[PDB]
C-alpha cells in the first residue's frame, strides 16, 4: 500500500495534499457515525511529524468551530512537508498545538484521536512516546486511531513494545495486515475502510485478502434442481482410533452438513460403532486391526475403499505410533485423489510424500502441528504467513493454518478468516474443518476454494450459537453449519 | 450534521 | 391432449376460434396475476406459424390499446387457419408485426411472450429459431411461455437442441408431461393451468397425475379414537449388515413416524443394537450370521419373524454379495405378505421370483438400479415412465423410481411427484422412503396408495426444513415427517 | 354500443361467438371475485331467447362440473343463432335445461343469474316473464344480472313495469345509461365493466362518460409554489336577502375551500353581517336596498364591483319577486364576465338573456327549477340528458341539472355524476355547489371542467362524513371539501 | 385492471 | 380456483 | 458503501 500512495501520486497525478485531505475527513465522517453528532465532544489530537499526523492536523483543523473544544499535542521533532502544510493550516485556522504532554491533560476531553505513528513505524516505542499511550490506555477515554493503532507493526500485527487500544480505527484503501493478525486485530478495536481517493485497479491489485461474505456466496456449489447424491460428490474419512473414536463422526457430518452426497468413514472395529449409532445416515465400514490403530496392514482395503471416491480426509484420532506413520505415508504415495491431511496426519507426514504425489493436498494445521512439521518454535510459525506461502510453494499444497485469524494460501494467493469466536477453541472443533473442506472439494470446488468457503463458515456458525460462546461444543457446532450457509444468502 | 445543513 | 382439443371441437362443438381465445385471455391474466398492472411494461411476442402463435396473436391483440408497447415478430413461413385469422385480427386491431429479428430489439421491451412452438415441435431446433431462443435467454428480461416453453418436446420434458427458459409457462388444461419431467419442468418456471373450456369429463380422463396435497389428503388413513398399536399394523424391517449400520434404523423410523403400531428390524448382531441405542422404541433382532451379512442360514429364522407381521421392507444396507443374493431371492420367493424392495435386495433381484410371488412387491429404485435391473444405461431409464409401466405390468408390482421428479406406476396409472428439494441428494433419504411405504401398506393402504402418498409426504417434510436445504440430513428428515402430515391437514 | 357490437364483427372481423364467450366467462369470473369460491353454491340461469340468454348458456355451460348444481329455466319461445349455439354446447356439455317455472324452483338455488333481456328490452314486461322476476325478488337469493338487470330499459333507466333487484351486474365495454340513472341506478347493485374484445378506439369514441377519480384528478388545476392569492382567481357572489341571510355564506365558503384567491358578497345591510361573523376571511359588501331584497337601484353598484373579479355567482336566498327580476336580468345582460345562474336566478331568468350574453354562463338548476324555467313537469325533465344536452346547445350554457345522479352537458359533451348520498338531501347543500363551480372558474377551469370536478368533489365529500349521512349539513360539507381534495391525489 | 373497471 | 390450477 | 468498507 505504501507503493499504491506512491504511483496514485507519481503516475496518475493525485496531489498528496488532496489524499492527505480525504484521509482526514474520512476519520471526522467515521467519528460522527459512531460517536453521532460531535458537538458535544471534546477532542485531543495527538500528533507525529509524519504523514500519520498530518492526517491528525486535517482532523482537527476541520473539527474546528464545529465541536466544544480541539486541541494538538505535537509530539514530533520535525515535519514531514504535508504534515507541515496541514499544521499550517490548523494553525491559521485558530487552532490550538502544544508541544508538551500534562498527565491531567486527558482530564479535559472526551476522545483522544490518536495520529501519532501508522504504517510508517519501524522498531520499538520508548520513552515520551510510550509514556504517552500508556496514559491513553488508562484514561478510559474514547480512542480513533488514524490507520493504524499507533504501536502495531502493520506487516505482522505485533506490538512494538506498547500500543494504543482504540474503540475505533479508519484505516485507507485496504485493511493492513497488522489490523487482521493479533495482538494487532485486537487493538483496532472496529475497523472502517475509507476510499480516499485510490483508483480502484489499484486497490484491487493487493495480492492479500480478507474472506468476506460477498466472496463466499459466489464460492457456494450450485444445487440444481435434477440432481442425486452422486451429483454432490463421495468423500472417504480414514480417522478414529481405540484411543479417539469421536473424531471421525464430527468430521463425517461436517462433510455432510455442508452438502455432500455421501461420507463414507473406515474407522477400527468397534469404534466405527460409534458413528453410526449418533448419525446413523453415515457409512462407517469396521477395518480389522491388530491394537486399535490403522497399520500397513490396513493400506490395500483403504485404497480399495478410495477408488469410488472423490476426495480423501486423513487424520482426526488416527494417534500418533510407527505403524501409523507407515500406513499413513505409504498411503498418500500411492493414493490418486485429493487429500486433506489434518491432525495425527500431519504429525507423522513424510514432506518429500507431498512433493511427489501428483495429485492435490490441503493441509490444516493448528501452530503446534506446523511448528513440528517445519521444525520451528509456535512463536516463529504463528501468523507467520510468509512462512505458511513458502511451505504451500514449496509443496505444491494448500495450507490452512488455524487460528483465531486462520490463514489460508496456495503460494500465490493468501487469504485471512476473522469469523469465529473462542468457542472453537475446544477440541473436535478442528476435526469438523476437516470435514467441511473435504465435503466442499467432492461437490466440485478446488482445493483453495472449499479451504476458503470452509473457515469462513465454520467460523460463521460459531458465531451464530444462541448461548455464551464458551459452552459451545462441535455437535452444537454442526447443528449450525446450515443455518450459517442459509444466512450467507 | 457536519458534512451537510438541509 | 391433443385428442382432447379435437374431440372439444369435433364432437362437442366448441369453435376452435373459441379455445383459441380462450387460451390467449388466460395468458393475459396469468401475466397480470405475476406481474401485477400491465400497463407500464412493453410486451415483444413471438409467434410462430401453428397455434401456439396463434395463441401469441390473441395476446398481442388483447395488449393493445392497453400496455405501453407490443410488438409481434412473426417467425414462421406459413401460417395454420386459426393463427391467420388472428393475425389478421391483431392488424386490424392496429398491431404492428415485423418478420425479421434484430439483436438488439430485446432492448425496447421489458416482456417477451414466447408462443415460437408448443406441444406441436417434432425434431431439433436450429438456424434462426435457435438463435433468437439464445438471444432471449441472455437478455434478462422476463418471459412467459405460451404452453410450454419453445423447445421443450412435451411428451418427454427433453431439450431438443435448445429451448427457453420461462419465468412464467401458462398451458391449457392439464400440465404436460414437459413440464412436469426434467429439463423442463427446469425451464417451465412457475406454471399456472388455464381451464380454456375442454369438458371436464375430458380433463379427468388422462391417464397421468401429479400427485396433488388434496390427492394425499384424501388417501391418508384414519385414526379411529379406539385404537391400539395392532389396529396401524406391524412391519419387519429385513437389513443393515456390519459394513452398513445405519440405514435400518433409519427405515424402521420412517415407518414409525408414519403412524405405523409396530416396527421390528432383524439386523445382523451386534449392529442391531445401534438402532435401540438410537431409538428404543423400535424393536431389533439380533441375526446372528457368519460373517456380518444375511445368507440362506437366517432364511428360516426370518419367515419366522415374518409370520407375525403385515409387511416386510427388505434391502437397504444388506451388502450385495453371493451369499445375500441366494437369501434375498429364496425369501422373497417363500414369503407371502407385501414386499417393499429397496437398494441392495433390488441388485441382487432375480426377476423370475417376481412374477411368480402370489403377494403384491412395490420396488423402489434410483436410476442406476433400476439400469442394472432392466440391463438399460441410466440414460435410457431415467425419467421413462413408459419403460417403469411395462416393468410393473410385466412383473405384477408396483414401481417407484426415485429422482427429483418421481414415478410411480403399476403398469396402468401412472403418478409423478413434485415434492422435495437437493436436501434429499444425501445417503439415507431412500432408506427413510422404504420405511413410509411400508408402514402405510402396514395401515391398510394398497402399494401403490402407500407409495403415492409416502413419495408426497418424504418430499414435503424436506421442503419444511428451516435452515438451507443443503444442510438437510435423514435424521431430520425424520423428525419433519409429522409435520408435514400435519400440514397436509 | 349496439353499434359497437355490430362494427367489431362486421368491420374488425371478430366472430360474434367470440364475442358472447367473453362475455360469459366475465360473469363467471366477476362471481368468483365476488362471492369466493363458486364449487359450494347451486346456480339457476334464467336465459331468454336473445343475445342476453346466449350470455347465460356460456355461464352456465362454464359452471358444469365445477359448482354443486346448475340448471337453467329457458323462458323465451326463439332462440337466436348465438343464443341456439350456446343451448347446443350447453346440452352437448351434459347440463339440464327446463321450459316450465315453478315458484318453488328457487328452493334448491343459492344463485339466481338473470340472463332474461338486456339491452335488447322494448315495452313493458308482463306475464309469466313478470311473475318469474317478482318470484326472485322476493326469494332473498343472490342475484347476478348479466349486461342489465332485466326490465331496466338501458337508455334511460326507467323500470319497464317490473324490473330484476341484482345483487351484482356484469355489464361489458361501458357502462349503459341505465345503470348510470335511478330507478336503474338502484337496481343493478354493485356494477363491474368488462372488456369483451371491442377495439379500444371503439370504447373510448362513446360521447357520454361518468366523471371518474382520474378524470377529476387531471382537471385540478396546479398550485405553483410562486403564488399569490391573484394566481387563484376572484370571486363575486350577489345574493341573499332579508328573508334568505344564510346562503352567501355557504356560497362563499365553497369558493374558498376549493382554493379560490378571494372572495366578495354582495348582501343586503345588514344581513350580510352574517357572514364574516361566521367567517371573518369573506369579504361581505353591504347592499343598501329598499325592503331587503336587491332590485335595479342596486344594479350599478354590482357591475362595478364586477369589474375586480373573473366570475360572478348569482341566485342562492336572493327571492323571486319582480325587482329581483328586473335586477337579475338587467345584470346578466350587461355582465361581460363569467356567470354562474342558481336558485332564483334561474327561477326569474329570461332565457333570452341567455342567447344573447357573449361571455359564459354555468346554470345549476334542481329539477323543479328546470321544469319551470322550460314550463314541462318534473317528470318530464327528471333524468333526461336529452333534453339538458338541446337547452345547452340552444343557449350556449353548460347545464348542471342536480340529482342523486347529476348530469353536466355543454350540448356535445354529457358527464353524468354518481358521488354523493342522502345526506346532500337537505337545504344549503346546492348553495356549497354554487361556491365550488365558480371558485373554479376563477382559478382557470372552463365551465364544463369547472363544474364537473365540483359535483364530483362535493359528493364525494359529503361521502367522507365520519357519521350517519342523515345528519350531514351544509356546514360540515364545508368543512370536508379539502379531505375529498387530497383524498383525489 | 385489464378484465374490470369498477 | 375456476380459471386456474397451481 | 461509496466511503466505507465495514
Ligand atoms: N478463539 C478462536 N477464535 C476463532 N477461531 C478459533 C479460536 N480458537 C480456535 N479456533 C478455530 O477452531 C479450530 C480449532 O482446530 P484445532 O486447532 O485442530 O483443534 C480451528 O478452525 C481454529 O481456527
Ligand atoms: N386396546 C385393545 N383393543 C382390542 N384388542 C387389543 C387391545 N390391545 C391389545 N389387543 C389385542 O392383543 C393382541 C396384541 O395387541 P397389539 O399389541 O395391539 O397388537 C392383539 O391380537 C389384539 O387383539
Ligand atoms: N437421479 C439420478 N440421475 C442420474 N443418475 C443416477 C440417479 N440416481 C442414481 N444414478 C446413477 O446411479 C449411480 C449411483 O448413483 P448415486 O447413488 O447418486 O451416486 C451413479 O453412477 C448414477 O449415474
Ligand atoms: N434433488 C432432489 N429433489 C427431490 N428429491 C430428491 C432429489 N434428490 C434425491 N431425491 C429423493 O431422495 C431419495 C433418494 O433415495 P436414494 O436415491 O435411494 O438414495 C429419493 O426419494 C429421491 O426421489
Ligand atoms: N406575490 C406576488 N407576486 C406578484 N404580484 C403580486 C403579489 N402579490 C400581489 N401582487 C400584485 O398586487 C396586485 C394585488 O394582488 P392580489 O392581492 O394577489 O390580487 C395584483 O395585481 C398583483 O400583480
Ligand atoms: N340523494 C342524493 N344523492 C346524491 N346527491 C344529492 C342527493 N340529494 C341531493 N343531492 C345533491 O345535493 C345538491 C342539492 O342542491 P339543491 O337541489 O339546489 O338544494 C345537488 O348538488 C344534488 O345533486
Ligand atoms: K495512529
Ligand atoms: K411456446
Ligand atoms: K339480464
Amino acid at each position: 500500500m505504501k507503493e499504491i500512495d506512491e504511483l496514485t501520486i507519481k503516475e496518475y497525478g493525485v496531489d498528496s495534499r488532496i489524499l492527505m485531505e480525504r484521509a482526514g475527513i474520512s476519520v471526522v465522517l467515521a467519528m460522527e457515525e459512531e460517536l453521532g453528532n460531535l458537538s458535544d465532544y471534546r477532542f485531543l489530537v495527538l500528533c507525529g511529524g509524519g504523514n500519520n499526523g498530518g492526517d491528525g492536523f486535517v482532523v482537527a483543523r476541520n473539527l474546528l468551530g464545529v465541536v466544544k473544544d480541539v486541541l494538538v499535542v505535537f509530539l514530533g521533532k520535525k515535519k514531514t512537508p504535508d504534515c507541515e502544510y496541514n499544521y499550517g493550516l490548523y494553525k491559521k485556522f485558530g487552532g490550538k498545538v502544544v508541544e508538551q504532554f500534562e498527565p491531567s491533560i486527558l482530564n479535559e476531553f472526551d476522545v483522544v484521536v490518536d495520529a501519532i505513528f501508522g504504517t510508517g513505524l519501524r522498531g520499538e516505542i520508548t520513552g515520551e512516546y510510550a509514556e504517552i499511550i500508556n496514559l491513553v490506555n488508562k484514561s478510559g477515554k474514547v480512542v480513533v486511531s488514524v490507520d493504524v493503532p499507533s504501536g502495531i507493526d502493520s506487516n505482522t500485527g505485533k506490538v512494538l513494545r506498547t500500543a494504543v487500544k482504540a474503540d475505533l480505527t479508519v484505516t485507507f484503501g485496504v485493511p493492513k495486515i497488522g489490523h487482521i493478525l493479533f495482538p494487532g486485530r485486537d487493538l483496532t478495536g472496529k475497523l472502517k475502510v475509507a476510499n480516499i481517493g485510490h483508483p480502484v485497479h489499484l486497490i484491487n491489485s493487493i495480492n492479500r485478502y480478507v474472506i468476506t461474505r460477498e466472496m463466499v456466496r459466489s464460492l457456494l456449489p450450485e444445487r440444481p434442481r435434477d440432481s442425486h447424491k452422486g451429483t454432490y460428490g463421495k468423500v472417504l474419512i480414514i480417522a478414529g482410533s481405540r484411543l479417539y473414536s469421536g473424531a471421525p463422526v464430527l468430521s463425517g457430518m461436517g462433510s455432510l452438513k455442508v452438502g455432500t452426497g455421501l461420507v463414507k468413514l473406515a474407522v477400527p472395529f468397534p469404534q466405527n460403532l460409534i458413528a453410526t449409532s449418533r448419525f446413523p445416515e453415515l457409512i462407517s465400514v469396521p477395518i480389522d486391526t491388530e491394537k486399535g490403530f490403522f497399520s500397513l496392514q490396513n493400506l490395500q482395503e483403504c485404497l480399495e475403499l478410495s477408488k469410488d471416491v472423490d476426495v480423501v480426509a486423513i487424520g482426526p484420532g488416527l494417534g500418533n505410533n510407527e505403524h501409523v506413520r507407515e500406513f499413513v505415508n505409504e498411503f498418500l504415495k500411492t493414493l490418486e485423489k485429493p487429500a486433506v491431511i489434518d491432525a495425527d496426519a500431519i504429525n507423522v507426514l513424510d514432506t518429500s510424500v507431498l512433493k511427489e504425489r501428483k495429485s492435490p493436498a490441503v493441509l490444516t494445521p493448528h501452530p503446534g502441528e506446523m511448528a513440528r512439521l517445519v521444525k520451528k518454535t509456535v512463536g516463529d510459525v504463528k501468523y507467520n504467513y510468509e512462512l505458511a506461502e513458502e511451505f504451500a510453494k514449496e509443496n505444491d499444497c494448500v495450507l490452512v493454518l488455524k487460528s483465531a485469524t486462520t490463514i489460508v494460501t496456495d503460494g500465490e494467493k493468501t487469504l485471512f478468516n476473522i469469523t469465529g469466536n473462542t468457542g472453537l477453541s475446544k477440541g473436535g472443533s478442528g476435526d469438523v474443518l476437516t470435514g467441511m473442506i473435504a465435503g466442499f472439494i467432492a461437490q466440485g470446488l478446488s482445493p483453495l476454494e472449499a479451504s476458503t468457503v470452509s473457515v469462513y463458515l465454520h467460523g460463521f456458525a460459531a458465531e451464530l450459537f444462541e448461548q455464551d460462546e464458551r459452552g459451545l461444543t462441535a455437535s452444537e457446532l454442526l447443528r449450525l453449519i446450515p443455518e450459517a450457509i442459509r444466512r450467507l444468502k | 450534521a457536519w458534512l451537510f445543513e438541509a
